[PDB]
């Protein structure tokens, strides 16, 4: 059914990478609070999208 | 029972990282997981990965040790352990192959024969580090039956990722990559290293989650296994 | 075109039973965090 619960993860790998280079440069230039939620989102995303196929039979 | 790590590898460095990673959690501080194809016999060009001492490892080859060493030997006639007693160097070169893996730091240890469904023959060597034989094999007889499932679970897994010739694409970490990876190496944990570089503990979390997708694996123990062995990091 | 939820699976199936008996926390962690990366980096396709 769910196929919109994977470009939520693709758009929090999109965020990922965009802070990743934005890090690359130097950290001094990206907001501290910003990995974080690079992570949570993250880790939200795929948490909700696992467990979507685990009920598949 | 833990051993599925290493079925589900990238390929070659990746699986050597988590055998060397399991051989560790044991006990034993170094290892090689040799292996042939099914009816090769020449132990040059073989496919030999592990945490071995390289400069013994280059020795090893050069020598031509792999016709007198007695666990090699050993594998090709039985599927049985041979632990490395004085007993099994017999010959004037077999002492002289003796005296020269202590100096490496092989003092101790054993070897597993490895014979592969399809035909294939190799040795899973471990060997530990104790004060004398006894403390040795106290240890050893400790921890062989679980030793026993590993080598027929290493040769499953690596049967199939031996002979396999995947070019892996090269991997650069940046600046702090190599310098937060080093520390997750000697087992500082993610919170302990985001107050020696002054930084935050979601900044080292973020980093290692690139620096694990940089080496292809799922596990950043077995992520900084594979830098000190390609000698990108310490 | 290839099927990673495998891993993800995997790697939730793990990540519910590290804490299905309410050590291996982030072990759990760092699997999921990856085998989402490389889906997620996979699912930029043209
Ligand atoms: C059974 C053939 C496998 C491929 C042959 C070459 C593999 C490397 C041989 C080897 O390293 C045997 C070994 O573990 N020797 C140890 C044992 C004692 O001191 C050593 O150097």
């Amino acid at each position: 059914d769910l196929k919109p619960l994977l470009d939520n993860l693709r758009n929090a790998t999109e965020f990922w990478n965009l802070v990743k280079e934005a890090s690359a440069t130097d950290e001094s230039t990206v907001h501290n609070r910003s990995y974080r939620d690079a992570l949570d989102w993250l880790e939200s995303a795929a948490l909700a999208l696992g467990d979507a196929l685990i009920a598949q039979r | 029972d833990g051993f599925l790590e290493l079925e589900r590898s990238s390929g070659k460095l990746e699986w050597s990282a988590i055998l060397q990673k399991m051989a560790s959690d044991l006990g034993f501080s170094k290892i090689l997981f040799g292996l042939l194809p099914k009816d090769s016999q020449d132990y040059e060009n073989a496919f030999i990965v592990g945490n071995y001492p390289a400069a013994w490892r280059e020795h090893y080859d050069r020598a031509g040790y792999a016709r007198v060493d007695p666990t090699v030997s050993h594998c090709t006639q039985s599927v049985l352990p041979i632990f490395w007693e004085p007993s099994i160097y017999q010959t004037r070169k077999q002492h002289e192959f003796f005296e020269e893996a202590s100096a490496a730091g092989l003092v101790y240890g054993l070897t597993m024969p490895l014979h592969g469904a399809r035909g294939e023959l190799g040795a899973l060597s471990l060997s530990v580090e104790a004060e004398n034989r006894a403390e040795a094999n106290r240890f050893m007889e400790s921890v062989l039956p679980t030793l026993w499932m590993l080598k027929d679970y290493a040769l499953q897994s690596g049967a199939g990722l031996a002979f396999e010739h995947p070019v892996s694409k090269p991997v650069v970490l940046t600046s702090r990559e190599k310098e937060v990876l080093q520390w997750c190496a000697i087992g500082k944990t993610s919170w302990e290293i985001s107050v020696i570089c002054n930084c935050s503990e979601a900044n080292v979390n973020f980093h290692m989650g690139n620096i694990r997708r940089k080496f292809g694996v799922t596990s950043r123990r077995v992520a900084a296994i594979m830098a000190v062995n390609l000698g990108l990091i310490t």
